[PDB]
């Protein structure tokens, strides 16, 4: 039974695998690996720079110099060590090229896309110092570029869009900021997977307060902000949220984030939630902040998820001259950028409602950072969350299904979770809920619940007859995803060995049938029955429950 | 043995043991506790041998006793406890029958969704302390497994039980290898979603340090090549859940980090070659999921270079690729694609043998797997093979609810198959002839098609709007905000007259014998039908005056008298299709109508649709 | 190279040819603009993962030897590459005896 020692191991050693992945790394849609992007680039506003060994002389192609640096720091590090590195030269570098008001800082998104290759590249040694030192870093560099991240709403006439139409620097600004954020995002996943015994370090107030003004200048309340930085922002409040739970020790540091600065988190992401989106215009200057755009004026994907066409990318496929020592770089564009495939706009809409599962989810994740709460929780999360709930239950309604479209099943689903998210506020936080607040929202609450019950008894198939013509009309897609799952996607699901399909017939049945109001899982359905029949509290008048239920029954 | 009727007793026992009154969940305790004998069973007796193995009746016993406790949802609001988490002690022997259905992909992902109900959604009535201490024991159990998976780098450890500890990893990390619809907060790395939960990349970390450790230690047993190939197959089914399910083609990657993660790792593993394995498509099966994923699209210089596999080729050989016999046929296959597309493809031409465009392959042979099938009946395997190579059909290479309309009759696009008026008159004598007292299924996808048609007969006026280009309508189906009602303009078309689709459909399944009720979600699907047919089409007159509300509004208002959401509802939604109107709504008699038929009913089921009509 | 004070591999990334836009033996794009060595790096990485330690040896050899030449033939174009190309094949030569096959020496 000897599993043998191999006496001729191979094993990687992964800082090379990470020099390599470094030289050849390409963004998406790039000419060139990303690294050669900078080694085609000098500039005449910083001489010389050197942190340690890394000279982008006078003469220098940044990326020379950073190409020269991997191979330097690459003699003297160990994996661990060479991450620390690069993090701090790389930053001390984006700083110099971008406190610096006067020089072509296009080196910089990429250097940040370094950063972040880095940081995931080996998120399993990065460490706490250097993670701070790039993610406060980025941070004071989005309040370097206060002008995108706050520009107008609509341009109130003084204020003009007649922007020299530049995805140029607006990948810059952009880029870095996104990227940054997704560098935020990995930080926190080398801390996330990273042992709870040790989560005192990366946590301080200048986390806290860095991020605030970045958050702030992102969520842009009063301007009109992008859509890769908010979903960017609203994921690094996700992931900060799951670190909140998943320390041990959680009442210290939860004393040190500021119960005001969940707040005025949670002020902008209701923002966001109640913010909207206008597929029809999302790739074109719509209403004031309320509709989720993503203008194709600034649209390329993002790192740890690809949200736009990255149409834009394609112009990276021109952000050099890919023939030229650059000393600025090619045009990328906002006019060029953007009847041909609005799959764009559904795919890019799939992500917001994964978005909104994000936000939600995180809401829900607040909901158990405190059990005993504060201000960010005061009711509110009651109003707001089943305010969604509710919009959500009436849109879907109304218009999304017979909309019929891609997005249906991924939101019923997790609408109808939001759903059991007020569910255990109603039952757990149903200490904190005031009158003056079950007030404000009493409508909404009730009705909510009322629409899910209207269901159960389901007298209509209660089978796979035609509620399958159901999945059908609607969840044609997830037709056409058991079709795809079947014969392309699984290497099982193939030749169904007959006690699956049995399953099948009800089972996507009443997926179906979550898609179009009806049939929820019998958890659901007592979910949505138990928040409202919970006569512990007299959120229905005892004398017309019986008038409420009377639409089903009881 | 009759024990499945034994199973059949209990479970009749169950459903028998409904609740307090009707309605059967009762969330909170009841102290009443008498099946727990056959629960603790469930799961005691499951580590046996005779038809604890077999699925169909044992099956769905199974099932049925999911929903018995579901029926019973959570009687620890009283009862129901253990010194540390009885759902823990319930999660650890369920992974046991899990490494008992260690390799049926089938007898893993159903048995982990229902879990999954268990635990995201059969304790989500709580939330945060029972899923505290879940997850707790979750990371304990993770922590013992990582630091068992250390000694085996050096040999005192067993045979079996080693297949059995890189098993149980195996388990592990296919249970994390969905997309959220699977768990939630329940477990503390699967929460998030947006390509990260605190999984994804504590996961990359796990492939990757167990790509470690497979390099530092290994074994030549053909279970151990499986417990491998099982391996290569989950790096792929950690993106195939991390997809944005592009409707039916082949579905585009929400993050191009699982992307790039997995070409580097089975990339790596070409290197490896730990554990050849016979007979085996899963090897060419994760190639050709991952170049589906990365066919055409912006994702294409990205799996060409962090996943060439090209410095395999070897034109000179008939043996060509070095892995397994199928799997380098396969390989070929997305390569000598790969060189297709590089090459120019006027060098290409259809040769019509296999239909596929192909250039100059060579002045020899040297192609024994140019395009060629190869499986023991394998329809994925086919399926794979062909969608990859006619993924460049420069023809008809679109559509998805227009595709769907013809996926279920197959055998269908024999003939223009673009063609408008070929499924129009298809269905028009479908349902003109095509049922006896049965056709409640294939009618019912005609009615489907006939909704969507409308939908695309609406995409028309707008110079190629076909079947071709259509993953989902505009005016319809581009979901919105702001009052939606705003995008549906008067100025369209009227119905009948600019659709014979509305003609015949009016003649079948509006003026049905039995349109008043013969299949009551049937009538829901003519009913979104109308809805959306009307979205884009004028509204012919509900009532004349003279009565005859119009066997469709009629449909309307004797759904709107269901007994439930389900017909009532799916009516409701209409009301004001037939209101957005000229020359009907021009006196706005129509809106005065149904302002009356909104009014003409107090029925008690119907006040949440009427107040949505209303509104 | 003593005195090319570089990462040679740079060195490389500093040699575009105008002229032949057209140039691939085992995966070897190369353009107007676009440099000897942006396709040196090109090899070099991703063959790193491909190639083992002779086959590397012998790709970089027979691939970058192809440049040799259809450089060499093609006295219109200066022939800045060989030069540092030849460099980088004695990097190559001398990395290891043993690990070095003889094959890919002989040609």
């Amino acid at each position: 039974n000897m599993v043998p020692l191999n006496p001729n191991r191979i094993i990687p050693d992964e800082t090379s695998l990470f020099l390599e992945s470094i030289l050849l790394h390409q963004i998406i849609g790039a000419d060139l690996s990303t690294i050669e992007i900078l080694n085609r680039l000098k500039l005449d506003y910083i001489t010389e720079f050197k942190f340690k060994n890394f000279v982008i002389a006078k003469g220098a192609p940044i990326g020379k110099s950073i190409v020269s640096l991997l191979l330097r720091c690459k003699k003297t590090l160990t994996l661990d060590r060479f991450i620390d590195t690069l993090l701090e030269d790389i930053a001390v570098l984006i700083k110099e090229i971008s406190v610096h008001p006067n020089e072509s800082k296009l080196a910089v998104p990429f250097l940040v896309a370094l950063m972040y290759q880095i940081v995931q590249f080996r998120p399993s040694a990065t460490h706490n110092l250097a993670l701070k030192d790039c993610f406060l870093f980025i941070c004071d560099l989005i309040r370097i570029y206060h002008h995108v991240l706050k520009v107008p709403i609509h341009e109130s006439n003084m204020n003009l869009h007649v922007e020299p139409q530049i995805f140029q620097y607006e990948l810059i600004d952009y880029l870095i900021i996104s990227y940054s954020f997704d560098l935020l995002e990995g930080i926190l996943r080398v801390l996330q997977s990273h042992p709870k015994q040790t989560y005192m370090e990366f946590f301080d107030e200048n986390i806290l307060k860095s991020f605030e003004f970045v958050y702030k200048l992102a969520l842009t309340i009063s301007y009109k902000p992008m859509v890769n930085v908010i979903f960017s922002a609203v994921e690094v409040v996700n992931i900060i949220t799951s670190i909140i739970l998943n320390m041990d020790n959680s009442s210290d540091l939860k004393s040190l984030i500021s119960g005001s600065w969940w707040r005025d988190c949670i002020t902008r992401l209701y923002a966001l939630l109640e913010k909207e989106i206008k597929s029809g215009d999302v790739y074109n200057e719509n209403v004031d902040t309320t509709t989720l755009h993503m203008s194709k004026y600034h649209d390329f994907f993002g790192l740890i998820r690809n949200i736009g066409d990255n149409e834009l990318g394609g112009l990276i496929s021109k952000l050099i001259y890919t023939d030229r020592l650059q000393s600025v770089p090619r045009v990328i564009s906002k006019e060029d950028i953007g009847f041909t495939a609005p799959i764009i706009g559904y795919k890019m809409e799939k992500w917001l409602l994964k978005l909104k599962d994000e936000v939600l989810n995180i809401f829900e994740n607040l909901l158990m950072i405190y059990g005993d709460d504060a201000t960010i929780v005061n009711g509110e999360m009651l109003i707001h969350s089943s305010k969604f709930l509710s919009r959500e239950q009436a849109l879907m309604i109304e218009r999304y299904v017979g909309q019929d479209s891609p997005n249906l099943d991924l939101r019923c689903h997790l609408i109808e979770h939001t759903l059991t998210i007020i569910y255990r506020l109603w039952k757990d936080h149903f200490k904190q809920l005031r009158e003056e607040q079950i007030k404000q929202v009493e409508s909404q609450l009730i009705m909510s619940l009322w629409r899910f019950l209207v269901c159960q008894t389901e007298t209509v198939t209660a089978n796979e007859r035609e509620m399958r013509d159901h999945r059908h009309l609607v969840d044609s897609l997830h037709d056409l995803t058991i079709k795809d799952q079947a014969s392309y996607y699984e290497d099982a699901f193939e030749d169904l060995p007959e006690y699956i399909e049995e399953e099948l017939k009800m089972q996507l049945n009443k997926r179906t049938g979550r898609i179009m109001q009806v049939k929820y899982d019998e958890k659901f359905q007592e979910m949505a029955r138990t928040i409202l029949e919970s006569k512990s509290f007299d959120l229905t008048t005892l004398e017309e429950a019986d008038s409420l239920y009377i639409s089903m029954g009881l | 043995e009759s024990h499945v009727k034994y199973l059949d007793e209990l479970i009749l026992a169950i459903k028998d043991l409904n609740s307090g009154v009707d309605s059967k969940v009762q969330i909170k305790k009841v102290p009443s506790l008498k099946i727990l004998n056959t629960l603790i069973r469930n799961l005691k007796d499951q580590r046996r041998n005779n038809i604890m193995k077999n699925d169909t009746i044992f099956s769905k016993t199974v099932s049925a006793l999911a929903l018995l406790l579901e029926y019973n949802p959570f009687l620890l609001v009283m009862k129901d406890s253990n010194g540390n988490f009885e759902i823990q002690r319930l999660i650890d022997d369920f992974l046991n029958i899990s490494v008992l259905n260690y390799d049926n992909y089938h007898r893993i992902w159903f048995m982990r969704r229902k879990l999954g109900s268990w635990c995201k959604a059969c304790v989500e009535f709580y939330g945060k302390p029972a899923k505290f201490q879940l997850t707790a024991h979750f990371e304990n159990t993770m922590n013992l497994y990582e630091q068992a998976l250390t000694e085996v780098l050096l040999g005192k450890t067993e045979l079996l039980k080693f297949y059995d500890t890189l098993k149980g990893l195996y388990i592990l990390l296919y249970w994390f290898t969905s997309e959220y619809s699977t768990f939630g907060n329940s477990i503390a790395f699967l929460d998030s979603s947006l390509g990260f939960t605190k999984f994804d990349f504590n996961f990359q970390r796990l492939i990757r340090i167990v790509l470690y450790v497979f390099d530092s230690c290994e074994l030549a047993a053909l279970e151990y090549a499986e417990i491998q190939l099982k391996y290569i197959s989950l790096v792929v089914d950690y993106v195939c859940n991390r997809t944005i399910s592009t409707a039916l083609d082949a579905p585009a990657l929400v993050c191009c980090e699982q992307l790039k993660f997995v070409l580097t790792t089975m990339h790596h593993f070409l290197d490896n070659k730990y554990g050849l394995l016979d007979n085996d498509p899963t090897m060419a099966k994760g190639i050709l999921r991952l170049y589906s994923l990365c066919i055409s699209n912006d994702f294409s210089k990205c799996f060409v270079d962090h996943f060439p596999i090209d410095q395999w080729a070897d034109f000179s050989q008939s043996e060509h690729f070095p892995f397994t016999q199928l799997t380098n046929k396969a390989l070929s296959i997305v390569y000598f694609d790969l060189k297709r597309r590089s090459l120019p493809v006027e060098a290409l031409k259809y040769d019509n043998k296999f239909n596929i465009w192909v250039y100059q392959s060579e002045p020899d042979s040297s192609l024994k797997n140019v395009t060629s099938p190869f499986d023991d009946r394998y329809k994925q395997l086919e399926k794979l093979r062909l969608l990859v190579l006619k993924k460049f059909n420069k023809t008809e290479r679109g559509t998805l609810l227009k595709y769907r309309v013809n996926q279920l009759s197959p055998g269908f696009f024999q003939r223009a198959g673009n063609d408008f008026k070929l499924i129009l008159n298809e269905a028009s004598v479908s349902i003109q002839t095509c049922f006896k007292t049965n056709n409640i299924t294939r009618l019912t996808s005609w009615t489907v098609i006939l909704g969507r048609l409308a939908c695309l007969e609406s995409e028309k006026f707008s110079s190629t709007k076909d079947m071709d280009n259509w993953y989902v309508c505009h005016l319809c189906d581009i979901e919105k905000t702001g009052n939606p009602f705003v995008r549906i303009n008067p100025n369209r078309p009227e119905a009948a007259g600019k659709s014979e689709i509305f003609r015949i459909l009016h003649s079948n399944f509006l003026s049905h014998p039995n349109i008043d009720e013969f299949s009551e979600s049937l009538l829901s699907g003519i009913l979104f039908s109308l809805h959306r047919i009307f979205s884009h089409f004028q509204p012919p007159k509900l009532t004349d005056g003279n009565g005859q509300i119009n066997k469709s509004f009629k449909l309307v208002q004797k759904c709107f008298m269901n007994s439930n959401r389900y017909l009532r509802l799916l009516s409701t939604r209409i009301i004001p299709l037939f209101n957005i109107s000229d020359s009907h709504n021009s006196e706005d008699e129509h809106t005065a109508t149904l302002i009356k038929f909104l009014q003409s009913q107090k029925l008690p089921v119907v006040k949440e649709n009427l107040v949505i009509a209303w509104t």
